[PDB]
């Protein structure tokens, strides 16, 4: 997260930090997820498509620091590791860049709501709401597109949302940006998701409630002018994700 | 890797 405020779970509690163990013992973050149901993260296919092993991944949820634990928090194993079929990825862009991955502690359990662990709710099918609207993006991504270490606390920062219409236009992405996409940033351009973000929540009050309307995929470099975030369209993938789930 | 992702190992 470029500008945006240190925060804490409690403020993000569907949050999912993502990690990978490596061979030689070294456990390492590789993304953001948020917990939908209490046996299903959410979060973005490229984060896992270059080691496809859900024996490599743990997931915390009650996580507010990167590489120190949190009291609340709560360690889960992926039982498995859905990857969209049709992703892909250009020269610039990601394309159905969702991913699921269902939970269960080495106890076998799921996830017991908290004061730090609540799930998010999804959209309902193609709804969305206005562009100009207000929302919140949470990770643990850098804060200077410049730095090579990440912070150890949690951040989240606001961005308005942005047509697609404004965000095809050429000195903005063009056609890079489908309808499967969604844009959002700063109207000053000083806030954005950055590298270490992605895989992470874009949450919007849609019709009352606190809603999962995006997940971090892309953007040129972080807090760019004429370059916004772009995240995956939850609305439009509902259909995938009951299907997927309603196991 | 897309020149704009934001995945960390990219």
């Amino acid at each position: 997260i470029i500008g945006g405020e240190f925060t804490t779970i409690e403020n993000q509690p569907w949050f999912a930090a993502i990690y990978r163990r490596h061979r030689g013992g070294s456990v390492t973050y590789v993304c953001g997820g948020s917990l939908i149901s209490p046996c299903w993260v959410i979060s973005a296919t490229h984060c896992f498509i270059d080691y496809p092993k859900k024996e490599d991944y743990i997931v915390y949820l009650g996580r507010s620091r990167l590489n120190s634990n949190t009291q609340g928090e709560m360690k889960f194993e992926v039982e498995n590791l859905i990857l969209h079929k049709d992703y892909s990825a250009d020269t610039l862009a990601y394309h159905n860049d969702i991913a699921l991955l269902k939970i269960r502690s080495k106890e076998g359990r799921c996830a017991q709501p908290s004061r730090t662990i609540q799930t998010i709710a999804l959209p309902s099918m193609y709804n969305d709401p206005q562009f100009g609207t207000s929302c919140e993006i949470t990770g643990f991504g850098k804060e200077q597109s410049t730095d090579y270490l990440y912070p150890e606390q949690l951040k989240m920062t606001v961005v308005k949302l942005i047509s697609h219409r404004e965000c095809q236009q050429p000195h903005y992405y063009g056609s890079e940006v489908t309808t499967k996409m969604l844009c959002a940033a700063d109207p000053q351009w000083k806030t954005d998701s950055c590298q270490g973000d992605s895989g992470g929540p874009l949450v919007c009050s849609l019709q009352g409630r606190m809603t999962l309307t995006g997940i971090v995929s892309w953007g040129r470099g972080c807090a760019l002018k004429d370059k916004p975030g772009v995240y995956t369209r939850v609305s439009h993938f509902l259909p995938w994700i009951r299907s997927h789930t309603k196991e | 890797c897309p020149a704009y992702s934001r995945y960390l190992d990219c």
